[PDB]
């Protein structure tokens, strides 16, 4: 399954970057993962099919807002109130299986995008 | 009717294992099993020694409502 | 709202039971299945005198092998044997019974130790079996320490990552429900109460747009758990009706062939769950089950994990099982596989002389990288399918 990310460039701290990922086909769980440069990858947020199937990593809670258009196979991350650590590459990911909460780890997701890099400025 | 390896319950005729013929457990329906009758290995921490048996059991098995010791010592005084 | 899954057509239920029926005459220890007995006793169907012989065989096999044999029943299977006793309105008793209880308690204690106080360490079997063991003991009114419950209480919270199994969450939830109804572990009562709600929410969040909770085969156990308690604030009624729709479609499309799966579904179709084994109703009327009176297919078998790698096209009659394709591959040459007995059915221990190690299983997949939801005997491949066997780490 193909996943194509969009949005996300050069923001001053405090924030408001929206983000997007569209998929060729319906998927079970779709999530977002951020990689700090040189530091593996970190889970950011899931969103399974129904309602608030929203799962958040404790770092982003209160900025957050993962959302999912099931009609258009497209997920989104509002990412308000951005900070130093939020600088990273953000990858969209998907898996055809809906499981018991918090997949969190990589390896549980089969399909990945190329990523949008996001960068936050101190001044 | 019954192999040497297995005791034959009377009345039922059911063949049950020869062990259990005298296990103080009434395995046959009539009870024909019972009526016809008749240097040391250290334990972990957080285990009890059974008062009379070799056996060791988690110390949480003390007064849990079930006799885990052959002597049943894990369930004897059993009051605050 | 309540989870109510209304009765399916009696004909449809009957044909499910007829799938179980041949197993009533398979009394060898490799085929004895306490889950089949339980599922049937909790159903609206019965096998008459065959049931009594089946239970007798279970008690002969399990007590002789564990306390004294081709193989031995695992501890997880011993837990299901305990459910079978409840299904006949029996409490495990006598000196043999007491010993069996302590063996199951030792299983839980060993898994507790394996998990650790850090909680980093994995159990040697699954959290599913850990929950099943607690449930089985609780059903016979045998207490387990709060420290044992806590492992499961943790394993159920969404971000825990021990497992991501709707079946395990449902079984846990079932274990937690038995503890709560029995007023066991009062020093964990609030956490047990909260854990039940947690499992409810996570299961209702695993619902598929089709209606299933996780997978068609997770839905039965999930429904068993959801049926045991109200869920205020949530629309449990709606979720469960959507699941029946999904369940009905799956049934009419022949999804349920496996005996264990049927044994987990039949109680649901009779408005019963494993929690009904606390106060069993053994004399409730049940309908007597009576025995229910060419194309060539090529399937590609691929084993990339092994070196040298294996890709071959195997020609079999249509409706053939993955095991049937595997058997042909052995006859043609260059393929060896090994299988071990399970209550679900054959389990693939080895492919081509490589046998999975600890935390390793041979996954069954159909390209592209889609894991199969059915076993080698149950799954029948469509023409042109590529069936892959991959060693993977769980
Ligand atoms: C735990 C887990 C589970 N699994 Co696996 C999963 N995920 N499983 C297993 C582990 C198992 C390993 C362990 N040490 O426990 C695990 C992950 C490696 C295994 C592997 C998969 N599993 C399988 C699925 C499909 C089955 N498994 C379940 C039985 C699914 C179970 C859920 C359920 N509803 O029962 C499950 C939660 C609990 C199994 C249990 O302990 N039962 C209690 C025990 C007392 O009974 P038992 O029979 O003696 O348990 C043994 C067997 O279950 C066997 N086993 C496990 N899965 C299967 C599947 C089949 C088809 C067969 C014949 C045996 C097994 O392993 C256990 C020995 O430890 C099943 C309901 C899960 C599900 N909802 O999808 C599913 C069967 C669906 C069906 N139509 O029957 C796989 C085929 C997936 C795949 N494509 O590879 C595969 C089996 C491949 C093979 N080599 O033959
Ligand atoms: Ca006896
Ligand atoms: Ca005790």
């Amino acid at each position: 399954l193909q996943l194509v990310e969009s949005g996300g460039g050069l923001v001053q701290a405090g924030g408001s970057l929206r983000l997007s990922c569209t998929a060729s086909g319906r998927t079970g769980t779709m999530g977002w993962f951020r990689q700090g440069p040189g530091k593996e990858r970190e889970f950011v947020a899931s969103h399974k099919w129904v309602a608030g199937s929203t799962y958040y990593a404790d770092s982003v809670k209160g900025r957050f807002t993962i959302s999912r258009d099931n009609a258009k196979n497209t997920l989104y991350l509002q990412m308000n109130s951005l900070k130093s650590e939020d600088t990273a590459v953000y990858y969209c990911a998907a898996s055809s299986q809906i499981f018991y909460g918090a997949t969190t780890s990589i390896k549980d997701f089969n399909s990945w995008g190329k990523g949008t890099r996001v960068t936050v400025s101190s001044h | 009717s019954c192999p040497p390896t297995k005791f034959q319950c009377r009345t039922s005729g059911l063949c049950v294992p020869l062990t259990w013929r005298c296990d103080r457990d009434l395995d046959c329906s009539d009870g024909s099993d019972e009526e016809e009758c008749r240097s040391r290995l250290a334990c972990l921490a957080g285990e009890l020694r059974c008062t009379l048996s070799d056996d060791c059991i988690p110390l949480t098995w003390r007064c849990d409502g079930h006799p885990d010791c052959p002597d049943s010592s894990d369930e004897l005084g059993c009051g605050t | 709202e309540m989870c109510e899954i209304p009765e399916m057509d009696s004909h449809l239920v009957e044909k499910l039971g007829q799938h179980l029926l041949p197993w009533m005459d398979r009394l060898s220890l490799e085929h004895l299945n306490p889950s089949i007995y339980v599922g049937l006793r909790l159903s609206s169907l019965q096998a008459g005198t065959k049931e009594d012989l089946y239970l007798h065989s279970l008690k002969l096999g399990y007590q002789q092998c564990l306390l004294g044999c081709q193989g031995k029943p695992s501890m997880g299977q011993l837990a299901l044997y305990l459910l079978a006793l409840r299904a006949n309105c029996e409490f495990v008793r006598g000196h043999k019974g007491d010993r069996l209880v302590s063996q199951l308690k030792w299983f839980l204690e060993d898994e507790k130790r394996a998990i650790g106080h850090d909680h980093k360490g994995h159990p040697h079997t699954s959290y599913y079996q850990y929950g099943l063991g607690i449930l089985a003991l609780c059903l016979h009114q045998k207490r387990v320490h709060d420290s044992v419950v806590d492992k499961l209480l943790y394993a159920v919270e969404p971000f825990h990552q021990g497992h991501h199994s709707v079946d395990t969450a449902a079984m846990a939830g079932l274990a937690f429900t038995c503890l709560k109804r029995s007023n066991f572990n009062p020093g964990r009562r609030q956490r047990i109460t909260m854990a039940i709600r947690t499992v409810q929410e996570e299961i209702l969040k695993a619902q598929t747009p089709e209606g299933h909770f996780g997978n068609v085969y997770s839905t039965p156990l999930a429904l068993q758990f959801l049926m045991t308690s109200p869920m205020r604030g949530a629309e449990l009624g709606t979720a469960c009706l959507k699941a029946r729709v999904a369940l009905l479609a799956s049934l009419q499309d022949g999804a349920f062939q496996n005996a264990l799966m049927i044994s987990q579904l039949l109680p649901v179709l009779n408005h019963k769950t494993y929690i009904d084994l606390i106060f069993p109703d053994c004399l409730a009327p049940r309908v007597m089950l009576e025995p229910a009176a060419q194309e060539i297919i090529s399937v590609t078998l691929q084993v990339l994990s092994l070196l040298p790698p294996y890709r071959q096209s195997i020609s079999v009659l249509a409706g053939s099982t993955v095991e049937d394709v595997l058997k042909k591959a052995h006859e043609l040459g260059g393929f060896t596989y090994e299988t071990q007995a399970s209550l679900s059915g054959p389990y693939l221990t080895s492919v081509m002389g490589k046998a999975a190690g600890e935390r390793e299983f041979w996954q069954l997949l159909r390209d592209p990288n889609t894991p199969l939801l059915q076993g080698i005997a149950d799954y029948r491949p469509k023409d042109g399918e590529t069936i892959e066997l991959r060693l993977v780490s769980w």
